[PDB]
């Protein structure tokens, strides 16, 4: 019961950690596509001029 | 005979634990991976407007 408490607290740890780290590079992966979108807009908009 | 009923109940509840901790591992795994979908998703879809009303206006 003692061993399970301990894996039950350090997998809580891990999955907190891995989840916000993996939460935080999901987000700069979209503004990352957000921008060169956005770079790409433009470059459609200078190719329609 | 209650500790021989504690003991067998630990042990239970222990199996269940470990099975439940592991499950809550792979329930926030899969959030996780819901959200950085979503994420993904909503983001290419502004994109996605922010071009279109870009032609728009190229356009006119």
């Amino acid at each position: 019961l003692a061993d399970a408490d301990a894996m039950h607290a350090k997998a809580l740890a891990d999955a907190k950690a891995e989840s916000e780290k993996v939460t935080e590079e999901a987000k700069q992966d979209s503004e990352r596509i957000a921008a060169q979108l956005s770079e790409q807009a433009g470059s459609e908009a200078e190719r329609i001029k | 005979e209650a500790m021989l009923a504690k003991t067998a109940a630990d042990n239970r509840k222990s199996a269940e634990q470990v099975a439940a901790a592991q499950a809550d591992y792979e329930k926030e795994m899969a959030e996780a991976r819901a959200q950085a979908s979503a994420l993904r998703d909503e983001a290419r879809a502004a994109g996605r407007s922010v071009v279109d009303e870009k032609r728009a206006q190229a356009s006119g």
